[PDB]
Protein backbone atom coordinates (compact mmCIF):
# COMPACT_ATOMS: atom_id res chain seq x y z
CA UNK A 1 0.00 0.00 0.00
CA UNK A 2 0.66 3.29 -0.41
CA UNK A 3 2.90 4.59 1.72
CA UNK A 4 5.32 7.40 2.15
CA UNK A 5 8.56 7.99 4.08
CA UNK A 6 10.66 10.73 5.01
CA UNK A 7 14.03 11.48 6.76
CA UNK A 8 17.16 13.39 7.14
CA UNK A 9 16.39 15.69 9.38
CA UNK A 10 17.70 17.64 12.50
CA UNK A 11 19.26 20.24 13.71
CA UNK A 12 21.05 22.74 11.38
CA UNK A 13 23.12 25.80 11.76
CA UNK A 14 21.60 28.84 10.27
CA UNK A 15 23.32 29.68 7.26
CA UNK A 16 23.62 25.68 6.84
CA UNK A 17 22.50 23.26 4.18
CA UNK A 18 19.85 19.59 5.14
CA UNK A 19 18.62 16.93 2.72
CA UNK A 20 15.18 15.71 3.41
CA UNK A 21 14.16 12.67 1.59
CA UNK A 22 10.89 10.63 0.67
CA UNK A 23 10.86 6.90 -0.11
CA UNK A 24 7.47 5.88 -2.19
CA UNK A 25 6.32 2.36 -2.17
CA UNK A 26 3.12 1.13 -3.48
CA UNK A 27 3.40 3.58 -6.13
CA UNK A 28 5.25 4.80 -8.92
CA UNK A 29 6.21 8.38 -8.23
CA UNK A 30 6.80 8.87 -12.37
CA UNK A 31 2.74 9.12 -12.87
CA UNK A 32 2.32 11.55 -10.05
CA UNK A 33 3.60 15.06 -8.79
CA UNK A 34 5.51 14.68 -5.44
CA UNK A 35 5.11 17.74 -2.88
CA UNK A 36 6.82 18.91 -0.08
CA UNK A 37 4.08 20.82 3.07
CA UNK A 38 5.88 22.13 5.86
CA UNK A 39 4.22 22.73 8.93
CA UNK A 40 5.94 24.92 11.93
CA UNK A 41 5.29 24.26 15.60
CA UNK A 42 1.92 25.53 16.59
CA UNK A 43 0.97 27.38 13.33
CA UNK A 44 -0.91 25.91 10.23
CA UNK A 45 0.29 23.83 7.18
CA UNK A 46 2.73 25.99 4.49
CA UNK A 47 3.41 24.23 0.98
CA UNK A 48 6.74 24.89 -0.46
CA UNK A 49 7.88 22.81 -3.57
CA UNK A 50 6.44 20.06 -6.05
CA UNK A 51 8.16 18.02 -8.43
CA UNK A 52 6.60 16.09 -11.94
CA UNK A 53 9.27 13.71 -11.47
CA UNK A 54 8.63 12.09 -15.01
CA UNK A 55 9.16 15.69 -17.46
CA UNK A 56 11.06 16.74 -13.72
CA UNK A 57 9.02 20.41 -13.74
CA UNK A 58 9.31 21.98 -10.39
CA UNK A 59 7.08 24.92 -9.02
CA UNK A 60 8.04 26.96 -5.57
CA UNK A 61 6.63 28.50 -3.13
CA UNK A 62 8.15 32.38 -2.83
CA UNK A 63 9.59 31.72 0.93
CA UNK A 64 11.43 29.05 -0.48
CA UNK A 65 12.32 29.52 -4.87
CA UNK A 66 16.20 29.78 -5.07
CA UNK A 67 17.20 28.26 -1.59
CA UNK A 68 15.53 25.10 -2.26
CA UNK A 69 15.75 22.33 -4.98
CA UNK A 70 13.53 19.87 -5.14
CA UNK A 71 14.25 16.64 -6.94
CA UNK A 72 13.09 13.39 -7.40
CA UNK A 73 15.33 10.04 -8.77
CA UNK A 74 12.43 7.66 -10.62
CA UNK A 75 15.16 4.58 -10.50
CA UNK A 76 14.87 5.33 -6.62
CA UNK A 77 11.41 5.79 -6.34
CA UNK A 78 12.63 8.87 -4.02
CA UNK A 79 12.18 12.18 -3.54
CA UNK A 80 14.48 15.05 -2.16
CA UNK A 81 14.44 18.12 -1.00
CA UNK A 82 17.51 20.09 -0.84
CA UNK A 83 17.55 23.06 1.65
CA UNK A 84 19.80 25.67 1.49
CA UNK A 85 20.75 28.99 3.10
CA UNK A 86 18.42 27.70 5.81
CA UNK A 87 16.94 30.55 8.02
CA UNK A 88 15.49 29.64 11.67
CA UNK A 89 11.73 30.40 10.03
CA UNK A 90 12.38 26.86 8.41
CA UNK A 91 12.29 24.81 11.34
CA UNK A 92 8.50 22.91 10.50
CA UNK A 93 7.74 19.80 10.47
CA UNK A 94 8.13 18.16 6.52
CA UNK A 95 6.21 15.84 5.00
CA UNK A 96 5.85 14.98 1.74
CA UNK A 97 2.81 13.76 0.17
CA UNK A 98 1.53 13.00 -3.17
CA UNK A 99 -1.16 14.49 -5.97
CA UNK A 100 -3.07 10.65 -7.02
CA UNK A 101 -4.35 12.69 -9.98
CA UNK A 102 -6.66 9.88 -11.13
CA UNK A 103 -10.35 11.71 -10.18
CA UNK A 104 -8.18 14.00 -8.30
CA UNK A 105 -5.23 16.70 -7.05
CA UNK A 106 -6.12 16.22 -3.46
CA UNK A 107 -3.18 15.32 -1.18
CA UNK A 108 -3.99 11.75 -0.12
CA UNK A 109 -0.93 10.35 1.01
CA UNK A 110 1.17 11.72 3.56
CA UNK A 111 4.10 10.44 5.00
CA UNK A 112 4.63 10.97 8.92
CA UNK A 113 7.13 13.71 8.57
CA UNK A 114 10.72 14.45 10.19
CA UNK A 115 11.15 17.54 12.13
CA UNK A 116 14.12 19.92 11.21
CA UNK A 117 15.29 21.91 13.44
CA UNK A 118 17.00 25.51 12.57
CA UNK A 119 19.43 26.86 15.24
CA UNK A 120 22.84 28.30 16.13
CA UNK A 121 22.50 26.18 19.86
CA UNK A 122 23.86 23.03 20.75
CA UNK A 123 22.44 19.79 21.58
CA UNK A 124 21.97 19.69 25.60
CA UNK A 125 20.51 16.80 27.17
CA UNK A 126 17.78 17.09 30.01
CA UNK A 127 18.64 17.07 33.83
CA UNK A 128 16.02 14.84 35.45
CA UNK A 129 14.48 16.12 38.48
CA UNK A 130 11.61 14.50 41.02
CA UNK A 131 8.56 15.49 42.03
CA UNK A 132 7.51 14.10 45.14
CA UNK A 133 4.00 13.38 47.76
CA UNK A 134 3.88 14.18 50.89
CA UNK A 135 5.63 17.78 51.13
CA UNK A 136 3.84 19.18 54.27
CA UNK A 137 0.19 16.50 53.90
CA UNK A 138 0.82 12.94 53.90
CA UNK A 139 -2.88 11.28 54.00
CA UNK A 140 -4.87 11.96 50.97
CA UNK A 141 -6.10 9.05 49.22
CA UNK A 142 -4.65 9.57 45.87
CA UNK A 143 -1.40 10.96 45.76
CA UNK A 144 0.52 12.32 42.59
CA UNK A 145 4.41 12.46 41.94
CA UNK A 146 6.53 13.34 38.61
CA UNK A 147 9.69 13.91 37.00
CA UNK A 148 10.69 17.50 36.01
CA UNK A 149 12.84 17.13 32.64
CA UNK A 150 14.51 20.43 32.51
CA UNK A 151 16.60 22.28 29.78
CA UNK A 152 17.41 20.24 26.72
CA UNK A 153 17.87 21.43 23.13
CA UNK A 154 16.08 20.16 20.28
CA UNK A 155 13.09 18.50 20.66
CA UNK A 156 11.85 15.63 21.55
CA UNK A 157 12.36 13.95 24.79
CA UNK A 158 10.37 10.88 25.72
CA UNK A 159 8.96 10.13 28.87
CA UNK A 160 7.63 6.77 30.48
CA UNK A 161 7.25 5.51 33.98
CA UNK A 162 8.25 2.02 35.26
CA UNK A 163 9.92 0.75 31.67
CA UNK A 164 6.34 1.21 30.33
CA UNK A 165 3.79 -0.71 32.60
CA UNK A 166 2.95 2.09 34.16
CA UNK A 167 0.83 3.93 31.41
CA UNK A 168 -2.34 5.08 33.85
CA UNK A 169 -2.83 8.18 34.58
CA UNK A 170 0.33 9.42 33.20
CA UNK A 171 0.46 13.09 32.41
CA UNK A 172 3.45 14.59 29.87
CA UNK A 173 3.06 17.64 29.39
CA UNK A 174 3.51 20.28 25.88
CA UNK A 175 7.57 21.23 26.41
CA UNK A 176 7.44 24.60 27.20
CA UNK A 177 10.47 26.77 25.32
CA UNK A 178 12.45 28.88 28.24
CA UNK A 179 13.57 32.24 28.81
CA UNK A 180 16.89 30.73 28.47
CA UNK A 181 16.01 29.23 24.70
CA UNK A 182 16.24 25.91 26.06
CA UNK A 183 13.15 23.32 26.91
CA UNK A 184 11.32 22.19 29.98
CA UNK A 185 8.48 19.10 30.81
CA UNK A 186 6.84 17.22 33.43
CA UNK A 187 5.46 14.17 33.49
CA UNK A 188 2.85 13.10 36.38
CA UNK A 189 1.40 10.54 37.72
CA UNK A 190 -1.32 9.99 40.13
CA UNK A 191 -1.40 6.38 42.28
CA UNK A 192 -2.96 5.45 45.44
CA UNK A 193 -1.03 7.17 48.64
CA UNK A 194 -1.56 3.61 49.75
CA UNK A 195 0.88 2.28 47.55
CA UNK A 196 3.53 4.65 48.24
CA UNK A 197 6.55 2.56 50.15
CA UNK A 198 4.94 -0.80 48.37
CA UNK A 199 6.03 0.45 44.80
CA UNK A 200 8.52 2.23 43.14
CA UNK A 201 8.10 4.85 40.71
CA UNK A 202 10.87 5.54 37.72
CA UNK A 203 10.19 7.46 34.94
CA UNK A 204 12.42 6.68 32.14
CA UNK A 205 13.75 9.83 29.40
CA UNK A 206 15.28 9.44 26.31
CA UNK A 207 16.93 12.72 24.48
CA UNK A 208 17.51 10.57 21.25
CA UNK A 209 19.41 14.13 20.07
CA UNK A 210 22.24 14.00 23.33
CA UNK A 211 21.81 10.28 23.36
CA UNK A 212 20.63 10.78 27.09
CA UNK A 213 19.00 7.77 28.68
CA UNK A 214 18.13 8.83 32.62
CA UNK A 215 16.11 6.80 34.63
CA UNK A 216 14.82 8.76 37.82
CA UNK A 217 13.35 7.01 40.61
CA UNK A 218 10.71 9.53 42.22
CA UNK A 219 10.37 8.82 45.70
CA UNK A 220 8.35 10.47 48.91
CA UNK A 221 9.81 12.84 51.84
CA UNK A 222 8.14 14.64 55.01
CA UNK A 223 8.78 18.61 54.26
CA UNK B 1 -2.20 33.70 -3.98
CA UNK B 2 -5.83 32.96 -3.27
CA UNK B 3 -6.74 33.25 0.81
CA UNK B 4 -8.66 30.31 2.41
CA UNK B 5 -10.50 32.52 5.37
CA UNK B 6 -11.67 29.50 7.70
CA UNK B 7 -13.79 30.00 10.84
CA UNK B 8 -14.35 29.28 13.35
CA UNK B 9 -11.42 28.83 15.12
CA UNK B 10 -12.46 26.17 17.79
CA UNK B 11 -15.23 24.66 18.85
CA UNK B 12 -17.11 23.01 21.87
CA UNK B 13 -19.76 20.99 20.61
CA UNK B 14 -21.40 18.05 21.97
CA UNK B 15 -21.11 14.06 20.56
CA UNK B 16 -23.94 13.56 18.74
CA UNK B 17 -23.84 17.12 17.87
CA UNK B 18 -24.25 18.43 14.16
CA UNK B 19 -21.14 20.80 13.95
CA UNK B 20 -20.17 23.25 10.48
CA UNK B 21 -16.72 24.32 9.39
CA UNK B 22 -16.71 26.96 7.14
CA UNK B 23 -13.83 28.25 4.43
CA UNK B 24 -14.58 31.15 2.40
CA UNK B 25 -12.36 31.01 -0.82
CA UNK B 26 -10.84 35.00 -1.62
CA UNK B 27 -11.12 34.58 -5.35
CA UNK B 28 -13.21 32.04 -7.29
CA UNK B 29 -11.68 28.62 -6.70
CA UNK B 30 -14.38 26.63 -8.23
CA UNK B 31 -14.97 23.23 -6.82
CA UNK B 32 -11.19 22.49 -5.91
CA UNK B 33 -11.13 22.33 -2.52
CA UNK B 34 -10.12 19.35 -0.01
CA UNK B 35 -10.64 18.92 3.05
CA UNK B 36 -8.50 17.26 5.69
CA UNK B 37 -7.94 15.93 9.50
CA UNK B 38 -5.31 16.48 12.08
CA UNK B 39 -5.16 14.47 15.12
CA UNK B 40 -2.98 16.13 17.40
CA UNK B 41 1.04 15.26 16.40
CA UNK B 42 -0.12 13.47 13.18
CA UNK B 43 0.56 13.84 9.29
CA UNK B 44 -3.30 15.29 8.05
CA UNK B 45 -5.44 12.94 6.12
CA UNK B 46 -7.78 13.78 3.11
CA UNK B 47 -11.60 13.44 4.04
CA UNK B 48 -13.10 15.27 1.02
CA UNK B 49 -11.53 16.24 -2.51
CA UNK B 50 -12.85 18.49 -4.50
CA UNK B 51 -15.46 19.86 -2.74
CA UNK B 52 -17.79 16.74 -1.86
CA UNK B 53 -16.71 13.47 -2.64
CA UNK B 54 -15.65 11.65 0.15
CA UNK B 55 -12.75 9.48 0.82
CA UNK B 56 -12.83 6.46 0.74
CA UNK B 57 -12.66 4.90 4.15
CA UNK B 58 -13.81 8.12 5.40
CA UNK B 59 -17.56 7.62 8.16
CA UNK B 60 -20.32 8.81 6.02
CA UNK B 61 -21.32 11.63 9.56
CA UNK B 62 -18.73 14.16 7.56
CA UNK B 63 -19.80 15.83 3.81
CA UNK B 64 -18.58 18.86 1.95
CA UNK B 65 -20.68 21.90 0.16
CA UNK B 66 -19.82 24.24 -2.18
CA UNK B 67 -22.35 27.51 -2.42
CA UNK B 68 -20.08 30.00 -4.63
CA UNK B 69 -16.98 30.52 -2.65
CA UNK B 70 -17.86 29.03 0.81
CA UNK B 71 -17.72 26.14 1.71
CA UNK B 72 -18.59 23.66 4.38
CA UNK B 73 -17.65 20.36 6.22
CA UNK B 74 -20.66 18.82 8.36
CA UNK B 75 -20.46 16.21 10.86
CA UNK B 76 -23.61 15.13 11.45
CA UNK B 77 -23.14 13.27 14.42
CA UNK B 78 -19.99 14.27 16.06
CA UNK B 79 -18.16 11.41 17.44
CA UNK B 80 -15.71 11.72 20.10
CA UNK B 81 -12.58 10.46 18.20
CA UNK B 82 -12.96 13.61 16.16
CA UNK B 83 -11.46 15.85 17.93
CA UNK B 84 -8.58 16.98 15.61
CA UNK B 85 -7.84 20.34 13.51
CA UNK B 86 -9.83 20.19 10.00
CA UNK B 87 -8.05 22.14 7.32
CA UNK B 88 -9.05 23.43 4.15
CA UNK B 89 -7.22 23.72 1.07
CA UNK B 90 -7.76 25.58 -2.36
CA UNK B 91 -6.09 23.22 -4.92
CA UNK B 92 -6.54 25.55 -7.68
CA UNK B 93 -3.86 27.18 -8.52
CA UNK B 94 -0.37 27.08 -7.01
CA UNK B 95 0.68 27.52 -4.50
CA UNK B 96 -2.06 24.99 -3.03
CA UNK B 97 -3.31 27.18 0.30
CA UNK B 98 -4.47 26.50 3.76
CA UNK B 99 -7.03 27.84 6.14
CA UNK B 100 -6.37 28.20 9.23
CA UNK B 101 -7.26 25.32 10.86
CA UNK B 102 -10.10 25.03 13.39
CA UNK B 103 -10.05 22.69 16.58
CA UNK B 104 -12.95 20.72 17.62
CA UNK B 105 -12.68 19.87 21.35
CA UNK B 106 -15.49 17.64 22.89
CA UNK B 107 -17.93 19.19 25.27
CA UNK B 108 -18.66 17.70 28.73
CA UNK B 109 -19.97 18.29 32.42
CA UNK B 110 -18.04 20.79 33.90
CA UNK B 111 -15.31 18.89 36.37
CA UNK B 112 -13.15 20.69 38.73
CA UNK B 113 -9.22 20.35 39.01
CA UNK B 114 -7.90 18.49 41.67
CA UNK B 115 -4.62 20.90 42.61
CA UNK B 116 -1.24 19.41 43.86
CA UNK B 117 1.84 21.86 44.88
CA UNK B 118 5.04 20.25 44.64
CA UNK B 119 8.28 21.47 46.49
CA UNK B 120 12.01 21.91 44.06
CA UNK B 121 14.07 18.59 44.80
CA UNK B 122 17.44 19.60 46.24
CA UNK B 123 19.45 18.05 43.63
CA UNK B 124 18.17 20.47 41.51
CA UNK B 125 18.47 23.41 44.57
CA UNK B 126 21.95 22.43 44.50
CA UNK B 127 22.42 23.65 40.79
CA UNK B 128 21.01 27.05 42.50
CA UNK B 129 18.02 26.94 41.55
CA UNK B 130 14.10 25.98 42.44
CA UNK B 131 11.38 25.27 40.32
CA UNK B 132 8.17 25.22 42.52
CA UNK B 133 5.53 23.07 40.39
CA UNK B 134 1.50 23.22 41.15
CA UNK B 135 -0.43 20.41 39.44
CA UNK B 136 -4.12 20.84 38.24
CA UNK B 137 -5.29 17.22 37.38
CA UNK B 138 -8.36 16.20 35.09
CA UNK B 139 -10.86 18.88 35.19
CA UNK B 140 -12.84 20.61 32.44
CA UNK B 141 -13.59 23.50 31.31
CA UNK B 142 -9.84 23.85 29.70
CA UNK B 143 -10.03 27.34 31.57
CA UNK B 144 -9.03 27.96 34.83
CA UNK B 145 -6.37 30.13 36.68
CA UNK B 146 -3.25 29.20 38.82
CA UNK B 147 -1.80 32.11 40.93
CA UNK B 148 1.16 32.55 42.73
CA UNK B 149 1.52 33.88 46.18
CA UNK B 150 4.79 33.46 47.75
CA UNK B 151 3.94 35.08 51.24
CA UNK B 152 1.30 36.43 49.90
CA UNK B 153 2.58 38.99 47.38
CA UNK B 154 1.57 37.01 44.30
CA UNK B 155 3.60 36.85 41.33
CA UNK B 156 4.37 38.97 37.79
CA UNK B 157 5.98 37.06 34.88
CA UNK B 158 8.34 34.35 36.25
CA UNK B 159 5.61 31.07 35.97
CA UNK B 160 4.33 29.09 32.79
CA UNK B 161 1.92 27.15 31.90
CA UNK B 162 1.85 24.23 30.07
CA UNK B 163 -1.86 22.24 29.12
CA UNK B 164 -2.56 18.40 28.28
CA UNK B 165 -4.54 17.90 24.90
CA UNK B 166 -7.80 16.69 26.25
CA UNK B 167 -7.96 13.04 26.95
CA UNK B 168 -9.43 10.50 24.87
CA UNK B 169 -11.58 8.46 27.90
CA UNK B 170 -13.18 11.31 29.40
CA UNK B 171 -12.35 14.96 27.80
CA UNK B 172 -10.68 16.19 30.60
CA UNK B 173 -7.14 18.96 30.35
CA UNK B 174 -4.20 19.15 32.89
CA UNK B 175 -2.12 21.84 33.28
CA UNK B 176 0.80 22.87 35.46
CA UNK B 177 2.15 26.09 36.51
CA UNK B 178 6.26 26.10 36.89
CA UNK B 179 7.36 29.35 39.18
CA UNK B 180 11.37 28.77 38.84
CA UNK B 181 13.95 31.38 40.61
CA UNK B 182 17.00 31.00 42.07
CA UNK B 183 18.08 29.11 44.98
CA UNK B 184 19.17 32.88 46.69
CA UNK B 185 15.15 34.32 46.24
CA UNK B 186 13.96 31.49 46.93
CA UNK B 187 14.91 31.08 50.53
CA UNK B 188 14.07 34.89 50.99
CA UNK B 189 10.21 33.51 51.69
CA UNK B 190 8.96 30.82 53.93
CA UNK B 191 5.97 29.78 52.63
CA UNK B 192 4.80 29.40 48.91
CA UNK B 193 1.36 29.27 47.54
CA UNK B 194 -0.52 28.29 44.43
CA UNK B 195 -4.27 29.88 43.93
CA UNK B 196 -6.54 27.80 41.88
CA UNK B 197 -10.12 29.37 40.27
CA UNK B 198 -12.22 27.25 38.17
CA UNK B 199 -15.85 26.97 37.60
CA UNK B 200 -15.80 23.36 38.98
CA UNK B 201 -14.59 24.68 42.43
CA UNK B 202 -17.35 27.17 43.93
CA UNK B 203 -14.01 28.56 45.87
CA UNK B 204 -10.36 29.16 45.13
CA UNK B 205 -8.06 26.14 46.17
CA UNK B 206 -4.89 27.12 47.31
CA UNK B 207 -2.43 24.70 47.66
CA UNK B 208 0.53 25.51 49.22
CA UNK B 209 3.67 24.48 51.49
CA UNK B 210 6.33 25.88 54.03
CA UNK B 211 9.87 26.45 52.08
CA UNK B 212 11.65 22.97 52.29
CA UNK B 213 15.16 21.75 52.90
CA UNK B 214 13.47 20.64 56.08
Amino acid sequence: EVQLVESGGGLVQPGGSLRLSCAASGFNIKDTYIHWVRQAPGKGLEWVARIYPTNGYTRYADSVKGRFTISADTSKNTAYLQMNSLRAEDTAVYYCSRWGGDGFYAMDYWGQGTLVTVSSASTKGPSVFPLAPSSKSTSGGTAALGCLVKDYFPEPVTVSWNSGALTSGVHTFPAVLQSSGLYSLSSVVTVPSSSLGTQTYICNVNHKPSNTKVDKKVEPKSC
Amino acid sequence: DIQMTQSPSSLSASVGDRVTITCRASQDVNTAVAWYQQKPGKAPKLLIYSASFLESGVPSRFSGSRSGTDFTLTISSLQPEDFATYYCQQHYTTPPTFGQGTKVEIKRTVAAPSVFIFPPSDEQLKSGTASVVCLLNNFYPREAKVQWKVDNALQSGNSQESVTEQDSKDSTYSLSSTLTLSKADYEKHKVYACEVTHQGLSSPVTKSFNRGEC
